[PDB]
Formats: structure tokens, C-alpha cells, sequence
């Protein structure tokens, strides 16, 4: 037995922690470690050679970043290990890993070692009595209250469309592009040096991030707004000086709807849409295109329903009703959704057991994360 | 809404009491058998009949107007 | 300033001999040695709870006000 399952969503871009029940994720924060790349001289300097969450946020001028993970995949395990045992510190959750299960959220079609190591992970570092692999795509629909729909989930690292129909999901068509909002950020970052502004070091990469929250809109018409002059809008960088946009607010988001600006040819999201939605069986293709939600961060963007609704009206049949629903609470559907399945006492019968994961190993994670 | 809420726990906790009872079936007459299954059967239809009435399905609706979706959820299908 | 300046040296010779507990172990039973560990445990929670008290935190902010930096560092730093 156990008192209450704790709900991790390792988002690539922010890690969002809580307790199940909770209405909202308690403790939210970039993931990423930072290590202090300057000297120490004076005593009473900060303490510890790692800094995670806000404590690195206060004094990210000092530290050099490292994301640990990468589209969705854990580059580096050490890294995951320390923000995962943050979770569990006193700033955050301030309670033993063995005594509280886990659910943990990861992106559909990532490689099988990486499931499989970090249920080891869990299991041998921290001795948690359960742990429950999950789609995010399921959640955000429980956490919409929707059985149908298709979960259109852009994060930080990874975009990626799945399909279900009455808690039912076409596994053959979850279509996953590696194309999401810090490609984006790195887009931007590129164009800010073109416009003569630099941003080379790891702790100015934030800045770049905070500037594509601020100032960007994705445009109706990217043509038209590239022939028409822009506003210049001003940011304000963290120390006073400003710096001047202008055309790279727009044709910077304009990556997720062409994957051929940075280089890459894969599918435009609104393809990914669309390919998922067509490639599902026709009888429930209407339904599925009346069903359409919107999840992960990359979805906030100014605009972004509007083109996409465009997109996908172009590229669906004539005649169909759309309607892509976008909670006011998109970028954390997927923590409350976690929640809300972690509430189930069914969910007692989903996750494998301590036991159970010592006498089969990596086949039972295996067999009940599908 | 959180007053809404609790009462659904309320109510799904007082459902889970009655819906998971079992018995052994090698204790107790088969007479006890009897009485304890058409009981039991009659204790879930009074619930059901309880459960469609007016004031539980508004106070779902309720919750879900307000995107509460803990609790409608848990309820439609913690209960079995 | 002399005055709590000698309140932050007592402060500071306390937390020391608190934080210096070194027990041998052969003197006395495991249960002596795991009881002094959990009871030093609960003792620099205890200790970081009283730092944060605010007439402590005034005081340390009326001596960096007098420019009697010594005591706050060595309060600050030096406690281990």
C-alpha cells in the first residue's frame, strides 16, 4: 500500500511535478541543470555545485546549462537522475521516494532503452513501490474530459499527433516530427545574429527562449506579412539594453508549419494533423476532424489556431467540419491529466509493482507501457 | 465547486463500500448465500436509482461546467 | 553595536558546539550512537529554524547597518 502517487511529467522544455489530486502541478520548472562555470573566491558564495529549478533561474548568469534531455530522449542519465531527485527535495514534493508511487509521462515512439532505463532508474535509485509509463496524449484527453479527439501535443522537444476514438488509440498512426518549440528558439537565435544580436553562451540561450515567448506571432498569410514591413517590436533584455525584431517575430515560428526553413524535411505540424488524421480508417475521420485538441507549450503562440485551422481547411476535404478545441490551460493538460488517471483506483491495476519489475525486469515495463 | 467536489468523494467512497463487497463462499449457509446476493442486488439497484436521479447527474454537470474533471471522471468510472 | 556584537559571538560559540558533536562510538550501545545522530538531525533543523527567526535576522541586519561586517560573515560563514 501506499499513501498518494506522485505525478511527473518530464516535459523536455519544463518538468512539472505534483501530487495526484492536486488541481493544479504544485512545482513546475525548467529542466535543465546548471554548474557554475566561473570561479568561487569569496566565502559565503552560493552553496552547491549543481543548481536546479528556480534556485538556477535567480542566477543563471552565472551558471552554465545542460539539458539533459534532448527531443524527448535522455542524452544524459546523470542529469535526469539529479532533477528527478530534485523533485523529491525539500523545495519540491519534500517527501521519501520509496513511499509514493509514480507516474511518469513520456513522448510516444521514443526508443525502447529509454523507457526501459529510466524504469531502472526508479526502481533501483529511489525504491519506489510503483511505477506507470504513460502517453501524454491520453492524459491530455482525460484532462479535457474527452474520450475522442486528436491529442496534437507540441512541447519543447518533440511534436506529435495521436489519434483515439473512445479511450481506443490507432498505435499505426501516431505520427511523432522531432521539430518543436527549442528548434524553434534555436531558429530565433540564429536570426537574432543575422539582425547583428548575439547570444552565444548557454545562459543567454534563455534569453532567446523568454524573447520567443514575449514577441512572436505566427501570421495568417506568411507571404503577405513578408511582403508588407513589420512593426519592430522592442524587447527589453535583462540588463537594459533593447534590441529591435521586426521580420524574424514571424518567419521565426514559421518553422513548425515548414520544417524545410531550418533544413530538416519532415511534416509541417498541420501534416502532421492531417496525416494522422487520414491515416486513421475513414468511418470515424469526420469525427476525429470534429475532435481536435490542442496540447504542449509550442501551441501558445499568437495566431497559432487561426493558421492552423487555415492549414488544415486546405488540406482536409471539402465540406468538413473542424473545430480545434484549445483549453485555456494547454500547457499543463498534460500534468492534470496524469493527475486525474493517478486518482483512479483503477490505476492500482495499471502500474507495475516493485516485485513485479524484480522478477520479470524490463519485459513487464515493456508489456504494460503499451 | 471544492464543497461540490468533496461530496462526489463522498459519494464514490460510499459506492466503492457496497459495489466491492464479496463474500467467502465457503463460510456461512447456502441460505446466507442467498439472502446476501439478492441483498446486495437490491442495495445496487436503490443506488442506481439514486444515482440517476436529478440532484447527482446536476451536481456532475455542475463539475463539469466547471471543468472539475477529477471527480466526474472518478465517478463514472471509480465506482464500477 | 559592542553589545549585540557579543550576542552574535555567544550565538556563533552555541551553533559551534552543536555542530561539533564528534561522539565516539565505542563509548556507549547502538542505540546511544543512533539516537545522538537523529537527535543531531532534529537539532540543526531546530538551529536553522532559529536563524530564521526575524529578531535574530534583525539583529544581523543592524550590525551590516553599523558596518560591524566581521560578526555577520563570521555568523554568516564560519558556523559550519
Amino acid at each position: 500500500i501506499a499513501n498518494q502517487p506522485v505525478v511527473i511529467d518530464n516535459g523536455s522544455g519544463v518538468i512539472k511535478a505534483g501530487f495526484a489530486g492536486d488541481q493544479i502541478p504544485k512545482y513546475c520548472f525548467p529542466n535543465y541543470v546548471g554548474r557554475p562555470k566561473h570561479v568561487r573566491v569569496m566565502a559565503g558564495a552560493l552553496e552547491g555545485d549543481i543548481f536546479i529549478g528556480p534556485k538556477a533561474e535567480e542566477h543563471r548568469g552565472l551558471l552554465s546549462i545542460r539539458y539533459p534531455m534532448e527531443h524527448g530522449i535522455v542524452k544524459d542519465w546523470n542529469d535526469m537522475e539529479r532533477i528527478w531527485q530534485y523533485v523529491y527535495s525539500k523545495d519540491q514534493l519534500q517527501t521519501f521516494s520509496e513511499e509514493h508511487p509514480v507516474l511518469l509521462t513520456e513522448a510516444p515512439l521514443n526508443p525502447r532503452k529509454n523507457r526501459e532505463r529510466a524504469a531502472e532508474v526508479f526502481f533501483e535509485t529511489f525504491n519506489v513501490p510503483a511505477l506507470f509509463i504513460s502517453m501524454q496524449a491520453v492524459l491530455s484527453l482525460y484532462a479535457t474530459g474527452r474520450t475522442t479527439g486528436v491529442v496534437l501535443d507540441s512541447g519543447d522537444g518533440v511534436t506529435h499527433a495521436v489519434p483515439i476514438y473512445e479511450g481506443f488509440a490507432m498505435p499505426h498512426s501516431i505520427m511523432r516530427i522531432d521539430i518543436a518549440g527549442r528548434d524553434v528558439s534555436r531558429f530565433l537565435r540564429l536570426y537574432l545574429r543575422k539582425e547583428g544580436y548575439d547570444f552565444h553562451s548557454s545562459s543567454e540561450f534563455e534569453i532567446v527562449k523568454a524573447i520567443k515567448e514575449r514577441a512572436c506571432y505566427l501570421s495568417i498569410n506568411p507571404q503577405k506579412d513578408e511582403t508588407l514591413e513589420t512593426e519592430k517590436a522592442q524587447y527589453y533584455l535583462p540588463d537594459g539594453s533593447t534590441i529591435e525584431i521586426g521580420p524574424s517575430r514571424f518567419r521565426a515560428p514559421e518553422l513548425l508549419f515548414r520544417p524545410d526553413l531550418i533544413g530538416e524535411e519532415s511534416e509541417g505540424i498541420h501534416e502532421v494533423l492531417v496525416f494522422a488524421i487520414q491515416k486513421s480508417d475513414m468511418d470515424l475521420r469526420r469525427t476525429l476532424f470534429s475532435n481536435i485538441v490542442l496540447s504542449g507549450g509550442s501551441t501558445l503562440f499568437k495566431g497559432f489556431g487561426d493558421r492552423l485551422l487555415s492549414e488544415v481547411k486546405k488540406l482536409a476535404p471539402k465540406d468538413v467540419k473542424i473545430r480545434i478545441s484549445a483549453p485555456q490551460e494547454r500547457l499543463y493538460s498534460t500534468w492534470i491529466g496524469g493527475s486525474i488517471l493517478a486518482s483512479l483506483d483503477t490505476f492500482k491495476k495499471m502500474w507495475v509493482s516493485k516485485k513485479e519489475y524484480e522478477e520479470d525486469g524490463a519485459r513487464s515495463i515493456h508489456r504494460k507501457t503499451f | 465547486l471544492n464543497q461540490l467536489q468533496s461530496g462526489v468523494n463522498r459519494w464514490i467512497r460510499e459506492i466503492q463500500k457496497v459495489t466491492k463487497l464479496d463474500r467467502d463462499p465457503a463460510s456461512g449457509t447456502a441460505l446466507q448465500e442467498i439472502s446476501f446476493w439478492l441483498n446486495l442486488e437490491r442495495a445496487l439497484y436503490r443506488i442506481q436509482e439514486k444515482r440517476e436521479s436529478p440532484e447527482v447527474l446536476l451536481t456532475l454537470d455542475i463539475l463539469k461546467h466547471g471543468k472539475r474533471f477529477h471527480a466526474t471522471v472518478s465517478f463514472d468510472t471509480d465506482t464500477g
